[PDB]
């Protein structure tokens, strides 16, 4: 091992530095994408963080129900599949079910519409049911695989299964508390 | 790079041999102040210049007393000294028939050779400094005040002005950086001058066990 | 550190030139100063502190340290660091203290008492293997200090 | 001592050679300087000062 | 493999998005799957193979019995349909409920007086 | 540095910690042998997915750097499958199917005991171990250690509530001695 | 005791050393002064420079270590295989067990972890042979005494003078009684000619109450037989605060 | 008297001087208005025994059965129907109750504001608190007794809740505190809300933001330390010594202290009443049992 | 010592017995010395104490 | 930075046993061939380089300019600077001054 | 004894022992500690170098080796022990010049 | 003077900063002396003081410096065909700190304990740029290795003396005469003054052990003495010379440096009775007893 060594410290040629870099690495032999060595552009691995899975090339944004909800229906008009939660139990009564108190679930009310979705000035949302009327918030957002499913029973021994499409987005609804306390004080 | 080993080259030839001087063998005086741009004119550049022979002194006797008495200085140079080395080093000593002789170490020293750095033979000793130790002169240092050895003689009358026993006398340690700087062997007595905080000074005796 | 440098300084300064004047303002007979003078029983701080004010109270040397999430007390801002809210004081003792200095007064003197009480222990420990260690020399008639051997 | 209450031991030798070594040795009149730098303790003190 | 996430599955409903109107239905139920791993164990036990009065009962807390009170249960097997096939679009009409657009629903007569009181029952 | 719960309620008083003695963390107990690498009681659960394990920790950049070495010694060991893990856990079980139950059952009725757990669907434990990585990882980037003199971490008892366990106590005791007498007398007596 | 055994051949209770080495530390010891601290100090070095010696020059028996095999039991480990090659004296000890292999099945298992163990009899018996001229590179004062007073087996009582009436009676008078009652009955129920395990065990529990009449701050005990209170031994009442 | 009463109120602890760590003897800005500034004995003991301020509360046990039904309907998200990327943004927080974990919630101060309207209407028990941590985003509810509280007037928009018609109408007997506490206008706090408030000292000093106000500032020394008239004209230590010395002067014990039969008892022939004497001293009637003479 | 809070209680205890009145001394509050100085010279005791 | 299969989920390692190096799985026989580069390390760590060159070191980083005291201004205390931590972490400058029985240095 | 219920006398605690160490005193700290605390007499056979009684070695059989010395009370409970755990001490005396 | 200690505040020099141990804790690691201290502090005098020459630099030759910085990016550099380690230097800005370090120095540096990595597997390909090879060690290590291998920026072993650290401001009031200081923290004496370019004969350290083994006894007495008078007047309080020169000639006189401690106590006292009334006092007399030792009384 040398123990004489003397040292350098004037300027440097940068160019040179990354002239050399480029000579190291540089000299491509990506033409071997023989048999054994394809790889399928969709095909590879993926990141830690979803929303950046584009770690190799070839060569998540804030919303608000508002924005979204127009988004949806002004830049396109096709169908999409939204995933929502109710508060535990609707402003109903269960329907000659002959009752302990049972919350009136939306399993248990007949068919038609239900209610109407209302948009104000500054973005705000709310969702009228009834005399009543519920808030509505965009929920935690999701990056992974969420797929709609209908499965058929059609017989005792075998069934069918047909898919339906992929969920996007969630929604919370929730009871306007303050507002009912305005409306009936305590 | 070649300059500063050459600087450490001259300092250490320079400490040495004032401890050579010290101890009171032959020495002249124009090599004490010997300059480091002399060193560079009686020897060459670190490249040029061979640390296992260019350095190894042996021109100090006890003129003091015997000039017949020649003592020996080698310089090894690699990190570790090995078996082999030394046993060179101890037919060269035998081929010129002298009693002991100082070995300086860069790095250290093989544990068989430390061992064997006792039994020897009683007739012959040797004595190994670090290169890193020998860089300063803890004579010429603050904190250490002046040891003076003295003769036989001294220590008898000392003994008898305080009708003491030998072994009453306060000790100093034999492994004492001070006491190998001295060479001296178990049983010597030590003189010490403390510079007072005036002008002063208290004299204490130590022994070496 | 440079800021906590720079507003003990400052504060330093206040309390020294307030006290300054109030002695300036101090008229000759009386007791305090008289006290003060000859060393009977006082010093020129307390002087300034019972008339003039009441000077930074120091916690290990530092500015009282926050205790609820960035503050001292709740009465105050959010990393608030104005000289009130990290335990300056600004009254005399003639003139009585406001809850939040009492508060941080009192902090300061708790060390004080917790110190006292803490010394008991170690000294005397200390103490002990000292003089043990040493009681057996003496001076002999021959000028030498000689252990029992 | 401070006279806010506090106590005092008192001892009585029963020997008179103990009683001349208390009294030479370890006499107030032969104790005005403390050993450790050799500076006065017994002095006058507040109230006598003023 | 899948591992179910909770049993009341009430509250929760999944609408489609359409110009103009939003048509919503309950879910049955929501499952999660996970790849499965068994074939190592499989491995380990082939590997395996070829190397070669009573006190009061506790079973109602072994995993085993559990175990055994789900394999009491008959397995069912599904023919599969890919979004690719025109059968799921097929199956898609199903989603829009008919009826008119204005309708007076019978239900949700409580004011919200009455809502307070039963979303939050006296204590 | 490391983290530590005092999982106590009207049952017992039980207490697990970590440790990050090498840089990789451990899991520690007092009644197994010995710690254990973290991502084996992980896998053990259920989460044996690589991805799952790192998405439930964090995403942020130094957080999974840091987090990275403790599972290189895992695939050096072969534990791939629940099962395997739980071996493992079993060879390391301390006492006073051994080897597969046994472990089973003490992970999910005396680790982190408060979090409750009913179906061996352990989901609510593993976040719950989760946040508790997702602490000890990021309490590094500032020193702000939790004092244990903020008044809010106090609580105070009371005589009644005193009072309560020990006729508690003296209770049982009453009943077994009541239990013990029946035993002997009516058979023989 | 464990020095001293680990310092002596168990063949011919020798001390294992050569002659020149012998006259070597003689000489050493002859050094006027001798001082309590360099004792400590030849003591570790005689130590050392002995342990050396895995043979006995004198007869040329081959010894093991000496280990405390367990708390308050010594155990010499003579009979220890290698993984060099098996000693002879090892191969012609095993072999030893023949009879107890066929009986029991245990044996065979653990047939290696049979040593040589020591006991006060044996130990006693050992030392009461050793010649005279060992004693004092033992370290022992031969006017203080000798290497058979080392073991005990008779003890005093202290005078009442320095127990009272009261402590009812003091630890001391209990811990006196419940030896010598452990004494009458072990003596007579040996003389029943019981079981082996259990006599041993009384032998065992007899030594542990001894061990705690001089000591009561020992924590080794098992838990089965742990003390559940604290009681004053002599250096309790000699030591503290 | 004083020192039988001062007794009731005295706070133990469980470290009971196992060692120095300089740790729990210092005084923490976090016992504000609980417990006393200068009552603590004065020796090894020091800050290790504690008292009580004047007006205190300690809690009990709740039901735990509303609160959670509550959280789940103001969009509260269960754990179990999310993978465990979710923890990972900016936006969530995690929901704790009693130290276990209730779900994930996306903008908690909309959860946090209608807990606390909740609360103050009626429908949780007062002594329920919820605070907010944003170092490590987490809010944090608890409902297990033992923890200690304090009474405060809330204040709105710059404007004390409670108005001089109040307090003429509880003057003349038509209220009393339990219709404060039902009416919105005052509502108990403890060490781990208070952090997340900003409480006003006086009226002077109310502004924009403060949300709270301290019904009197003199409530913060316990019953032995009121007996020091003007205490904050004094150095600190001098407080702290007469607490430790009025439990010993000798005065009246009680009406029946000539039938009593005790070990040791002291009495003082003519004792009177103080001259100069604190708001304390009326509200723990010690003027009717003196302890010393005017000088 | 610094106890200011002796002697105020003083002045007022001084002020309040020359008329009947018991003066307070809350804490954070209490009669001002302000107002106790008037009250002492209406009685005709020198306006400070002394 | 981390790498794992599309398959299992589970990390990946790099290894060789062809023409060309790939990331490969130890579960599932998913494999990844790298027919090119990626520029993202672990940041590696060894200790602090302090007196590699102590005392009197080599002369050849001499320099012309040089900063002063505000008090003395004697001729001896020429510049230096150093780095504190890792590749993405700051630098800081010092200013030391040493002739004797003092302790100056300057941040 | 100790208590002010029963009768007491204080402590000379280790720290005055130093004091009285330090004066350079010497008679006044043996009569404090011995004379006047707990001054005691016992006898010893020279020849044995061991305690007895009465003049008469138990241990010898005789009464011409005994002697009588002072000495405290704690120290002699402090040889009765050591001897109780068999640990002799042996003392030697000599004359007084 | 130890029991009258205040614990008095503003004792950082007026700098509030380089915390040494001071007042009772410091008297007691002076007399236990303790071969291990806290905060260890040595002091060297160069040549000359203040401004542009010969002085300044080799503070930064001897502290601590990372690695770290020296290169402004890490970045991997796979390839089909293989991959290896690469580290870039900030040339430009290495002649800002102006450490003379460089490519080989590096080169030369590396390998030290290193896993035994060859001269062969670093090469240098540029000042700028220096490269080493993996290697498989079959000892619980493969190909992949790679991982453990990452041991280059901050911390696994280090070229240079380590036990170095930072020293900040100390200002001086008397500028009569131009005076400054280099202070250096740490625990190694001997290689400090052994650096070439230093005043080493007026170079001190407060580690009393450390003195002692470098420099001897005589040195090591003359710095208990001046600690002690150094802390005793920090704090305020006076003691006469006299005293502590005692004090360190009883503490220095059998050879070697002996703390106040039982062990100590017990190395230079001999009677078995005055060991037993200190401490550890159950264990001698079996001892004693066993040696058979005759005691005077003196
Ligand atoms: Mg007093
Ligand atoms: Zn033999
Ligand atoms: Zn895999
Ligand atoms: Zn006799």
């Amino acid at each position: 091992r040398p123990e004489v060594i003397q040292s350098h410290s004037i300027f440097e040629q940068g160019p040179a530095e990354m002239m050399k870099k480029k000579g190291n690495w540089d000299k491509t032999v990506d033409v071997s994408d023989m048999g054994p060595s394809h790889i399928i552009n969709i095909k590879k691995e993926k990141r830690e963080t979803d929303e950046e899975t584009k770690q190799i090339l070839r060569m998540l944004p804030k919303d608000v129900s508002v924005a979204e909800l127009l988004r949806e229906l002004s830049l396109t008009k096709e169908e999409e599949l939204l995933f929502l939660q109710l508060p535990d139990t609707l402003p109903g009564q269960p329907p000659t079910q002959d009752i302990a108190e049972n919350a009136c679930t939306l399993a248990d009310l007949t068919e038609g519409q239900v209610g109407k979705l209302l948009i104000r000035k500054s973005g705000r949302v709310q969702l009228l049911l009834g005399k009543v009327t519920l808030d509505v918030t965009m929920g935690t957002a999701c990056s992974f695989l969420q797929e709609l499913v209908s499965v058929g029973l059609g017989d005792s021994r075998t069934g069918e299964m047909t898919v339906l499409g992929h969920v996007k987005h969630k929604l919370v609804c929730s009871p306007d508390f303050e507002s009912l306390l305005d409306h009936k004080h305590r | 790079d070649d300059e500063e080993e050459t600087y450490r080259l001259w300092k250490i030839r320079k400490t040495i041999m004032q401890l050579c001087h010290d101890r009171g063998y032959l020495v002249t005086q124009d090599e004490l102040d010997q300059t480091l741009e002399e060193f560079k004119a009686q020897s060459g550049d670190k490249p040029s210049e061979g640390r296992p022979r260019r350095t190894d002194l042996t021109v100090l006797v006890a003129h003091n007393d015997d000039p017949t008495d020649q003592m020996f200085v080698f310089f090894p140079e690699e990190p570790k000294v090995g078996i082999k080395t030394i046993k060179v080093y101890c037919q060269r000593m035998q081929e010129e028939n002298i009693t002991r002789a100082l070995i300086v170490v860069q790095q250290g020293m093989t544990p068989s050779a430390k061992q064997s750095l006792v039994d020897m033979a009683p007739k012959y000793i040797l004595e190994q400094f670090l290169q890193q130790e020998l860089l300063i002169n803890i004579t010429e240092h603050e904190l250490v005040p002046e040891h003076v050895v003295m003769t036989k003689e001294e220590v008898t009358e000392l003994l008898a002005r305080y009708k003491l026993r030998e072994n009453q006398l306060p000790r100093i340690q034999a492994g004492d950086p001070v006491a190998r700087y001295f060479g001296i062997k178990r049983g010597q007595v030590v003189k010490i001058i403390r510079p007072s905080e005036t002008a002063g000074r208290y004299i204490t005796y130590r022994l070496v066990q | 550190e440079t800021l906590e440098a720079l507003i003990l300084k400052e504060l330093s300064v206040i309390r020294d030139h307030a006290g300054s004047a109030c002695l300036r303002e101090l008229d000759k007979s009386n007791s305090p100063l008289t006290m003060a003078l000859c060393g009977s029983k006082g010093s020129f701080i307390n002087i300034s502190q019972m008339i003039a004010c009441v000077g930074q109270q120091a916690i290990s040397g530092s500015r009282v340290p926050d205790g609820f999430e960035n503050r001292s007390l709740p009465h105050f801002e959010k990393h608030s660091k104005l000289p009130a809210a990290k335990g300056f004081v600004a009254n005399s003792f003639y003139s009585g203290l406001t809850p939040t200095e009492f508060f941080f007064h009192t902090m300061a003197g708790r060390e004080g008492l917790v110190d006292t009480a803490v010394k008991t222990a170690e000294t005397g420990y200390m103490q002990r293997r000292l003089v043990k260690s040493l009681e057996d020399l003496c001076s002999q008639y021959d000028l030498t200090v000689r252990s029992s051997t | 001592a401070d006279f806010d209450g506090d106590e005092m031991n008192l001892h009585l030798p029963q020997t008179e050679e103990a009683k001349a070594e208390a009294l030479v040795l370890m006499g107030t009149k032969a104790n005005l300087v403390t050993p450790r730098n050799g500076e006065p303790l017994i002095a006058a003190i507040q109230d006598f000062l003023t | 493999c899948s591992s179910q996430t909770t049993s009341n599955t009430s509250r929760y409903a999944a609408a489609l998005y359409r110009q103009g109107e939003l048509h919503l239905t309950p879910l049955h139920g929501i499952l999660q799957l996970r790849p499965s791993f068994s074939y190592l164990d499989k491995a380990d036990a082939k590997h395996r193979e070829r190397e070669a009065e009573q006190a009061r009962q506790r079973r109602v807390q072994s995993y085993e019995f559990l175990q055994k009170k789900h394999a009491e249960e008959p397995w069912v097997h599904l023919h599969y349909y890919g979004l690719r096939d025109s059968r799921s679009e097929h199956e898609r009409q199903y989603l829009l409920c008919p009826g008119s657009s204005g309708v007076e629903n019978t239900e949700l007569v409580k004011s919200p007086s009455e809502y307070l009181m039963m979303l939050m029952p006296p204590s | 540095v490391g983290a530590s719960v005092t999982s106590s309620t009207h049952e017992k008083k039980s207490r697990t910690n970590m440790a990050v003695k090498q840089g990789r963390f451990y899991l520690r107990h007092n009644t197994l042998s010995e710690d254990i690498p973290i991502v084996i009681i992980f896998k053990a659960m259920g989460v044996e997915s690589d991805q799952e394990i790192v998405q439930m920790i964090g995403t942020e950049e130094h957080v999974m750097a840091a987090f990275g070495p403790s599972l290189e010694e895992c695939q050096k060991a072969q534990i791939f499958t629940q099962m395997q893990a739980l071996k493992y856990i079993g060879n390391k079980v301390r006492r006073q199917k051994t080897k597969i139950e046994e472990a089973r059952e003490l992970l999910a009725s005396t680790i982190l005991t408060h979090v409750p757990v009913k179906e061996f669907n352990f989901r609510a434990k593993c976040i719950y171990t989760a946040v508790m990585v997702r602490r000890v990882i990021l309490a590094q980037g500032d020193n702000k250690v939790d004092d244990r003199d903020y008044y809010g971490n106090k609580r105070l008892e009371l005589a009644g509530q005193l009072l309560s366990l020990l006729f508690e106590d003296l209770f049982k005791k009453f009943n077994s001695e009541m239990k013990k007498i029946a035993d002997q007398v009516i058979p023989k007596q | 005791v464990i020095g001293i055994l680990q310092m002596i051949c168990k063949t011919c209770c020798h001390i294992m050393l050569s002659q020149e080495e012998k006259k070597q530390f003689l000489d050493y010891l002859k050094r006027p002064g001798l001082t309590y601290l360099q004792k400590r100090g030849l003591k570790k070095k005689i130590s050392d420079k002995c342990r050396k010696k895995n043979i006995c020059h004198h007869c040329g028996a081959f010894n093991g270590t000496v280990k405390k095999c367990g708390l308050l039991k010594i155990i010499h480990e003579k009979y220890k295989t290698n993984k060099k090659v098996v000693d002879p004296i090892v191969s012609n000890f095993l072999q030893s067990f023949e009879t107890a292999i066929e009986h029991n099945k245990e044996v065979e298992p653990l047939l290696g972890r049979a040593q040589e163990n020591l006991n006060p009899l044996v130990v006693l018996n050992l030392f009461k042979r050793i010649p005279a001229e060992d004693v004092p590179l033992l370290l022992m004062n031969p006017e203080a005494g000798k290497p058979s007073d080392l073991i005990l087996t008779r003890l005093l009582v202290p005078p009442l003078c320095i127990r009272p009436s009261v402590v009812n009676e003091d630890d001391l008078t209990m811990k006196l009684t419940e030896i010598i009652f452990l004494n009458d009955v072990i003596k007579k129920h040996r003389i029943s000619g019981a079981k082996t395990q259990m006599i041993m065990e009384d032998w065992d529990f007899l030594q542990l109450q001894c061990a705690l009449y001089i000591n009561s701050e020992l924590s080794g005990i098992p838990l089965n037989m742990a003390p559940k209170k604290w009681t004053r031994g002599f250096v309790q009442r000699l030591k503290g605060k | 008297y004083i020192s039988a009463l001062g007794m009731m109120t005295r706070i133990s602890s469980q470290f009971e001087k196992t060692r120095k760590v300089s740790g729990p003897r210092s005084l923490q800005p976090s016992q504000w208005g609980m417990l006393c500034p200068s009552d603590t004995p004065e020796g090894e003991a020091c800050g290790l025994v504690k008292n009580l301020a004047l007006m205190t509360h300690i809690t009990t046990d709740m039901e735990d059965g509303p609160i959670v039904k509550l959280a789940s309907n103001l969009g509260v998200e269960d754990v179990n129907l999310l993978c465990g990327e979710e923890l990972s943004y900016p936006n969530v927080f995690l929901v704790f109750l009693n130290g276990n974990i209730l779900g994930v919630i996306r903008d908690h101060k909309k959860l946090v504001n209608t807990f606390r309207l909740m609360r103050r209407a009626g429908y949780i028990n007062e002594f329920v608190s919820i605070s907010t941590n944003l170092t490590d985003r987490c809010v944090y509810i608890s409902s297990d007794g033992g923890r200690l509280c304090r009474p405060y007037i809330i204040v709105k928009k710059q404007k004390p809740a409670v108005t001089n018609k109040h307090m003429e109408e509880l003057a003349q007997g038509y209220r009393n505190f339990e219709d404060f506490l039902h009416e919105s206008l005052v509502e108990y706090l403890d060490v781990n809300e208070e952090n997340d408030c900003n409480i006003a000292l006086y009226e002077h000093t109310i502004n924009k933001d403060t949300t709270h106000l301290e019904i009197e500032p003199f409530t913060l020394l316990g019953v032995c330390a009121g007996l020091i008239p003007y205490p904050h004209h004094n150095q600190s230590p001098r407080n702290t010594y007469q607490c430790a010395m009025g439990k010993q002067a000798m005065g009246t014990i009680g009406y029946n202290q000539r039938n009593r039969i005790d070990t040791l008892m002291y009495l003082l022939a003519y004792p009177q009443k103080p001259m100069v004497k604190t708001k304390t001293i009326e509200l723990i009637e010690f003027e009717k049992l003196p302890a010393g003479q005017n000088a | 010592r610094m106890t200011v809070g002796k002697l105020i209680e003083l002045l007022a205890g001084k002020a309040g017995v020359l008329d009947g009145r018991f003066h307070y001394g809350t804490a954070f509050g209490g009669s001002k010395v302000k107002d106790v100085c008037e009250d002492l010279v209406r009685h005709g005791y020198n306006y400070l104490g002394k | 930075m981390l790498l794992f299969c599309p398959g299992c989920g589970n990390g990946l390692i790099v290894e060789e046993g062809q023409r060309c190096h790939r990331f490969s799985c130890n579960t599932c026989p998913y494999v990844h061939n790298i027919t090119r580069k990626v520029t993202n390390r672990k940041y590696p760590k060894l200790k602090e380089v302090d007196d590699v060159l102590g005392g009197a070191a080599a002369w050849e980083n001499v320099d012309s300019t040089a900063e002063s005291c505000p008090k003395c201004e004697h001729p001896r205390a020429y510049f230096m600077q150093l780095q504190t931590r890792s590749a993405d972490e700051p630098m800081t400058t010092f200013y030391k001054c040493c002739n004797a029985q003092c302790g100056h240095r300057w941040r | 004894t100790e208590g002010r219920s029963r009768d007491g006398g204080l402590r000379l605690g280790e720290m005055e022992r130093d004091c009285l160490i330090g004066y350079g005193a010497s008679m006044l700290l043996l009569e404090r500690l011995m004379i006047s605390s707990d001054a005691f007499e016992v006898d010893v056979c020279g020849q044995c170098g061991l305690l007895g009684y009465s003049g008469w070695c138990h241990y010898c059989k005789s009464s011409c080796h005994v002697s009588s010395l002072r000495i405290p009370y704690a120290c002699k409970l402090l040889f009765q022990e050591l001897q109780s755990m068999n640990i002799i001490p042996r003392l030697k005396l000599s004359k007084y010049n | 003077p130890g029991t009258q200690m205040t614990l008095k505040t503003f004792h950082f020099a007026g700098v509030a900063s380089m915390n040494i141990t001071l007042g009772v804790p410091r008297i007691k690691e002076i007399i236990n002396a303790s071969k291990a201290i806290s905060t260890p502090i040595i002091t060297a005098q160069l040549d000359k003081d203040d401004d542009a020459d010969y002085a300044r630099l080799v503070k930064g030759r001897i502290e601590k410096t990372l690695l770290g910085e020296i290169s402004e990016y890490i970045e991997e550099v796979f390839l089909p065909d293989d991959c290896f380690i690469l580290v870039k230097l900030s040339l430009e800005r290495i002649r800002l700190l102006r450490l003379e370090v460089n490519a080989e120095t590096v080169r030369y540096s590396i390998c030290t304990s290193k896993l035994r990595v060859k001269p062969g597997d670093v090469a240098v390909h540029g000042e700028a740029v220096v490269c080493v090879t993996p290697r498989e060690n079959s000892k619980s290590s493969m190909y992949y290795v790679l991982q453990f291998l990452k041991e280059d920026l901050p911390k696994v072993v280090v070229q240079g003396i380590p036990e170095v650290s930072r020293a900040v401001i100390h200002i001086d009031e008397q500028s009569g005469k131009e005076k400054y200081k280099l202070l250096v923290e740490g625990d190694n004496l001997r290689a400090v003054m052994a650096t070439h370019g230093v005043k080493g004969t007026r170079t001190t350290s407060n580690n009393t052990y450390e003195v002692e083994k470098t420099l001897g006894i005589e040195a090591a007495r003359t710095t208990i003495i001046n600690e002690i008078q150094y802390t005793m007047v920090n704090h305020g309080m006076s003691i006469d010379r006299r005293h502590v020169m005692l004090l360190s000639d009883l503490m220095t006189y059998k050879g070697e440096v002996l703390g106040i401690t039982r062990f100590g106590l017990a190395k230079m006292k001999e009677s078995v009775l005055m060991l037993a009334s200190f401490e550890k006092t159950a264990d001698h007399l079996f001892d004693a007893a066993y040696f058979g030792q005759k005691d005077s009384v003196c």
